[PDB]
């Protein structure tokens, strides 16, 4: 199978974004259609993410997992060849990334908006009087981390603190993260489907856990323990009251356990990539689309 | 260690991705090498076996190219439970029975899955002149009212997918299904074979909203339940599943607070409003042409999802 | 059916078919041509694209 997508370029190129393109080779680009050759619209996100000073992550996010992916090795003048990339097919994806996030071994990769900044992440190409931002590729704990980090960001918008919210730690480096202050009706379209399920689940959990917090608190200290600060939550204490029946919890966990597949499967927003056998010194991994 | 120059030799020559043709009207040899693909289906010489090259192993070379081998599951249902005249790309529904050694399926086509439905409460006059009586129906599943009444009825039915061949017995049918694979037919003439699902029952979604469009957009199938007895739509989209959960509650808004208002959740097992299941993809493109399909009587409008890859996931709640 | 005390200037466009004459001089520009090579895309269940 040949897979090649080339992008005509519909001007010249000038010899700074040829050094700085150069530089980016080997990143995930998305691009618009998948036909044979393109021209520099409906490439990069730059399209849904404009020159603006609002963002909305949300969409990225759905024009990330609508449109197919690809690689960009081969980059000139008025040509520059990408690499698609479809299921089925294994691909090697190199880590030049400027947050320079060390990958686990054989974890699993994941696509991503730019958080870390518009300009970090972009090339602007005014020859073509365009811009093509890159999206970034991390790995799966950190962009979790990154999505709840939002979405906590969000939520908390209406409430005052922020430097221990919206700043992501990992072991090679900390780093800051660009921060809105409103994602719209799609963003609050994902909080609405998220207070939905919590909702539901607030109806059906369990009672005899709650039994045995708060006899395990009240006995055992844990790092898992140590957030509530030793203090029993009130809800606890008018909760617990009941008595404790087996069949009722078994009918509560039989939905509890169908709710959860949903509300992890709802957090696949964005491609996820799991690769494989990923090396230090290659800075490079065997991957394919899951 | 001259061997293994001819092993590597033998193991080298990937499938040809370019090829610098010239003309289009000289028809070389290397571009009918290009373009051959092996078939699957030959008559019985041992020259003509070797010339299509069944015994290559995994896939086919005359004594790994982007194409994948389809599997067939085997079904057994009773005779009445099924109708011949269905057509052949139809997708099939399990369900699965309580017997512990059973032997004997139970299969459900949409239009069959339909007479589950209305029985207890255009395209319903075509599912009641094909699978006439309820009562051959209504017993493949013992309890059926006990298992909508406690909402587990989508766990128990896993999608098979579409339907291949038919062998029409007298009273043991058995069917062949692909459970996944390149859809294509086990015929001696090998015709291409189109999925069909009735119009009706199936509702875009791309156009229901009415710059990004992918090749693969995926076929949705969707149990839902409703006061008014549960139904089995389908769903084109060309998005994400995380997108797929969304839009369809959004879609479904109204059927959520019309069960609300109509029955009161007394339990707690009745908050479960369904669930999906990705069948699989197709192309974006052709996709969807519409057709008509004929009983001896009458005709209900139906779509025709044409070359289709069959892919069955499990089923995430629709809440 | 009373004049307001300010008036206005109706600006508006018109677009118009128009049939357009190319002329060049001969031998502008030279040109190379490439070899028509045929690629394989996609394997779809029933039908390739080349």
């Amino acid at each position: 199978m040949d897979l090649k997508v080339v992008v005509s370029l519909s001007s010249r190129l000038y010899t700074d974004e040829i050094a700085k393109m150069q530089q980016r080779i080997g990143c995930i680009l998305p691009l618009a259609s998948t036909h044979g050759t393109q021209n520099v619209q409906g490439l990069g996100l730059g399209q849904v993410y404009s020159l603006e000073t609002v963002p909305d992550y949300v969409s990225m996010y759905n024009y990330l997992s609508d449109c197919t992916l690809a690689v960009l090795d081969e980059v000139s003048v008025d040509s520059l060849i990408l690499t698609k990339i479809v299921p089925g097919q294994t691909y090697a994806i190199k880590n030049k990334y400027q947050p320079f996030f060390q990958w686990h071994g054989t974890g699993s990769l994941s696509v991503m908006p730019p958080v870390f900044g518009r300009e970090h992440a972009t090339v602007k190409l005014e020859s073509n009087d365009v811009d093509i931002v890159f999206p970034m590729v991390l790995p799966t704990p950190i962009a979790e981390e990154v999505l709840q980090k939002i979405l906590l960001f969000n939520v908390y918008s209406r409430v005052v603190v922020h430097m221990h919210l919206g700043s992501v730690s990992y072991l090679g480096h900390h780093y800051e993260l660009a921060l809105p202050e409103v994602p719209g009706p799609l963003g609050l379209a994902l909080l609405d489907n998220l207070s939905l399920y919590f909702c539901i689940m607030v109806t059906l959990l369990p009672r005899a856990s709650m039994r045995l917090v708060r006899g395990l608190i009240r006995h055992e200290h844990h790092d898992l323990l140590n957030l509530f600060q030793e203090m029993v939550p009130d809800e606890i204490a008018r909760i617990d009251l009941d008595d404790l029946s087996v069949a009722d919890d078994l009918s509560r966990m039989r939905v509890m356990m169908t709710y959860l597949q949903s509300l992890a499967s709802l957090f696949n927003l964005g491609p996820r990539l799991a690769t494989a056998a990923y090396s230090q010194e290659t800075l490079t991994a065997t991957c394919w689309l899951r | 260690r001259r061997r293994l120059q001819r092993r590597i030799a033998g193991l080298l020559p990937p499938p040809a991705r370019r090829l610098n043709i010239s003309r289009g009207s000289e028809f070389t040899r290397d571009v009918r090498g290009l373009v051959e693909e092996h078939a699957q289906a030959s008559s019985l010489s041992a020259a003509a076996v070797w010339r299509a090259g069944l015994l290559a192993p995994g896939e086919v070379a005359v004594a790994w190219s982007g194409w994948r081998p389809p599997v067939f599951g085997d079904f057994l249902i009773h005779a009445s439970s099924f109708n011949n005249a269905e057509a052949t790309g139809t997708p099939l529904f399990q369900f699965k029975q309580s017997d512990p050694f059973s032997g004997v399926d139970a299969v459900f086509t949409p239009l069959s899955l339909f007479i589950l439905m209305n029985h207890g409460r255009g395209l319903t006059r075509m599912a009641n002149l094909l699978y006439d009586s309820p009562a051959t129906l209504a017993d493949l599943v013992p309890d059926f009212g006990r298992l909508v009444a406690d909402r587990r009825f989508h766990n128990f039915i896993t999608p098979v997918g579409p339907l291949v061949e038919n062998i029409k017995s007298t009273y043991l049918n058995k069917i062949t299904t692909v459970v996944h694979g390149p859809v294509v037919s086990k015929a001696i003439p090998r015709s291409t074979v189109k999925v069909t699902v009735p119009q009706e029952a199936f509702v875009d979604l791309d156009a229901w909203l009415s710059q990004p469009c992918p090749a693969d957009a995926r076929l949705y199938v969707a149990l839902t339940y409703e006061e008014a007895g549960p139904r089995f739509t389908f769903f084109q989209s060309s998005r994400g599943h995380c997108q797929i959960m969304n839009i369809l509650r959004i879609y479904y808004s109204p059927s959520i607070m019309h069960r609300y208002a109509v029955v009161q959740p007394l339990h707690i097992e009745e908050l479960t409003f369904g669930a999906v299941a990705c069948l699989g993809t197709f192309s974006a493109t052709d996709g969807w042409r519409r057709s008509a399909f004929n009983y001896r009587g009458s005709s209900l409008p139906v779509v025709e999802i044409d070359s289709f890859y069959s892919n069955v996931s499990d089923w995430e709640v629709i809440l | 059916k009373i004049h307001p005390g300010v008036a206005m200037t109706v600006v508006r466009t018109d677009e118009i078919l128009s049939e357009n004459i190319l002329f060049s001089s001969r031998a502008s520009t030279s040109m190379f041509i490439g070899t028509p090579n045929v690629s394989r895309r996609e394997a779809r269940v029933d039908a390739v694209t080349f």
